[PDB]
């Protein structure tokens, strides 16, 4: 169970103002604050994935001092998240799988294909169940499992337009991996939205893992079966999503009467800032 | 007292100063979550013989309410060195997370753990965090630690080139290859292998005794908890000068109903003045504020 | 005090007291010089009225 191509690709764009996560549970009301943590640059010349898609990569994603991720779509186009150093049953590998039932977390020592996947159709059964297990399938000598409610909006996202954009912050402090995400309601429908947003903190796992080469995976509709459809027919383009890299610089933050962030500026920018 | 402040047995006229009122807290109210599950520490302390210094089985015990009595049942507790904390306050407060790394070292390097002096652990073999909030306990169970036949499985690495980042497990090859000749690992006398054994048979001296050294690594100022004794969240008071305890941080003040609204995950309510004046119970939604006494 | 102990506390918590003391010394010195120039300004105002 592994169908692969040896072809990768990459794209290119320019972010403007994204990646604002709440660093602590403080209720600062209508005041200002200074923030010195891992953030995206303002007007950052970020790295894109290709706007095409269905396509299929096997990319290498470099973890560099916290990783910000963004994807606006319907029907949950992206589903898996593999973080770690080598991901070949020799370093600690953090696995996130988001189905429609309940998201599952595996901080385990798992070998991997260079592009693990699972193919789903109905095929006169009305069941897009997990029939392919092209992930590890072995090396279960590990010490973590977790089950949570799906924060991600599920498959078949019938909404008015490009209604929601998923921002994600994968951050590590002393082996403590924290996911600070936001399913924000965007309504601009043109690539990167020109606007302001904030990210709530929701996932904190103090487990212990070294992450150098991470990846982001998915589970979509290829064949549901190995011989019913021809393989190696999906081009190296992946999907349209944005990746950005954080850094520990100075920034300024402003709060409102409801305690949320309404404005923020990059203190390490052009000198008016 | 006015005659006292004027340093004379008479006073002239008018207004003079003295001390303040300083209203005292009448009681103390502690707020804890309503989860109390007992924890089996017999699977982490008095288990079988543990590893040597060349491997650190960094085992994190899960979230479980455990009193100090279970840990205190062990008579042969021998290590007493700490750093800024007396070893008699291990309970009544809920810590962050326990890293009870339990392994064995040779008995003549117990006094060389501290930084500022390089030993068999403070060398390139291991790098320890500079703060070291966690402590070290090392009891002896030599009645079953050392078999009569012998225990030669304990190893340690001695020679290394580079420097390690602290709080890492140091398990690798780390071989030596140098000299003014081609060696390529099979030279012979140019090997100088850095891994050496210990050996443990019960006819030894004083620095050759095995120890079940558990180093306890933790931190401070972290909102949830992993292991602490069963202590109850006592009943609250309103408009009472009280020492409130919000899972850790305490203070003196009175309670007021909070008209303002907070986010469900933003229960902490610090202000521009950098004071805690908003809180909710760890069990119930209690949108409240605190004004100090 | 929740951390340290009376056999070992005062050697660490002594510099806090000195730092607070010298910060108040600086604040008070600034207050005296500001009060002096405001006193001169108020004397000028009294002269003007």
């Amino acid at each position: 169970q592994c169908v692969n191509l040896i072809t990768r690709t990459q794209s290119y764009t320019n972010s403007f103002t994204r990646g604002v996560y709440y660093p602590d549970k403080v209720f600062r009301s209508s005041v200002l604050h200074s923030t010195q943590d891992l953030f995206l640059p303002f007007f950052s010349n970020v790295t894109w994935f290709h706007a095409i898609h269905k396509r299929f990569d096997n990319p290498a994603l470099p973890f560099n001092d916290g990783v910000y991720f963004a994807s606006t779509e319907k029907s949950n186009i992206i589903r898996g998240w593999i973080f770690g150093t080598t991901l070949d049953s020799k370093t600690q590998s953090l696995l996130i799988v988001n189905n429609a039932t309940n998201v599952v977390i595996k901080v385990c020592e798992f070998q991997f294909c260079n592009d693990p996947f699972l193919d789903v159709y109905q095929k006169n059964n009305k069941s897009w169940m997990e029939s392919e297990f092209r992930v590890y399938s072995s090396a279960n000598n590990c010490t973590f499992e977790y089950v949570s409610q799906p924060f991600l909006m599920d498959l078949e996202g019938k909404e008015g337009n490009f209604k929601n954009l998923r921002e994600f912050v994968f951050k590590n402090i002393d082996g403590y991996f924290k996911i600070y995400s936001k399913h924000t309601p965007i309504n601009l429908e043109r690539d990167l939205p020109q606007g302001f947003s904030a990210l709530e903190p929701l996932v904190d796992l103090p487990i212990g893992i070294n992450i150098t080469r991470f990846q982001t995976l998915l589970a979509l509709h290829r064949s549901y079966l190995t011989p019913v459809d021809s393989s190696s027919g999906w081009t190296a383009g992946a999907a349209a999503y944005y990746v950005g890299y954080l850094q520990p610089r100075t920034f300024l933050l402003k709060y409102n009467e409801n305690g949320t962030i309404t404005d923020a500026v990059d203190c390490a920018l052009d000198p008016l800032s | 007292e006015t005659k006292c402040t004027l340093k004379s047995f008479t006073v002239e006229k008018g207004i003079y100063q003295t001390s303040n009122f300083r209203v005292q807290p009448t009681e103390s109210i502690v707020r804890f979550p309503n989860i109390t599950n007992l924890c089996p520490f017999h699977e982490v302390f008095n288990a079988t013989t543990f590893a040597s210094v060349y491997a650190w089985n960094r085992k994190r015990i899960s979230n479980c309410v455990a009193d100090y009595s279970v840990i205190y049942n062990f008579a042969p507790f021998f290590a007493f060195k700490c750093y800024g904390v007396s070893p008699t306050k291990l309970n009544d407060l809920c810590f962050t997370n326990v890293y009870a790394d339990s392994f064995v070292i040779r008995g003549n390097e117990v006094s060389q753990i501290a930084p500022g002096q390089t030993g068999n652990i403070a060398d390139y073999n291991y790098k320890l965090p500079d703060d070291f909030t966690g402590c070290v306990i090392a009891w002896n169970s030599n009645k079953l630690d050392s078999k009569p036949s012998g225990n030669y499985n304990y190893l340690y690495r001695f020679l290394r080139k580079s420097k390690l980042k602290p709080f890492e497990r140091d398990i690798s090859t780390e071989i030596y290859q140098a000299g003014n000749k081609p060696c390529n690992g099979v030279a012979g006398p140019n090997c100088y292998s850095p891994l050496q054994s210990y050996g443990f048979r019960p006819t030894y001296g004083v620095g050759h005794q095995p120890y079940r050294v558990v180093v306890l690594s933790f931190e401070l100022l972290h909102a949830p908890a992993t292991v602490c004794g069963p202590k109850k969240s006592t009943n609250l008071v309103k408009n009472k000068c009280v020492n409130f305890n919000f899972n850790g941080l305490t203070g003196t003040g009175v309670l007021t109903e909070s008209n303002k609204k907070f986010l469900p995950f933003q229960q902490f309510g610090r202000d521009i003045a950098d004071t805690t004046d908003a809180v909710r119970d760890p069990q119930t939604l209690e949108i409240l504020d605190i004004t100090p006494c | 005090l929740s951390r340290l102990d009376p056999p070992e506390a005062e050697v660490q918590i002594d510099r806090l007291i000195t730092g607070r003391l010298q910060s108040l010394q600086t604040y008070v010195t600034q207050q005296l010089i500001r009060a002096a120039e405001i006193r001169a300004s108020a004397n000028l105002a009294a002269t003007k009225m």
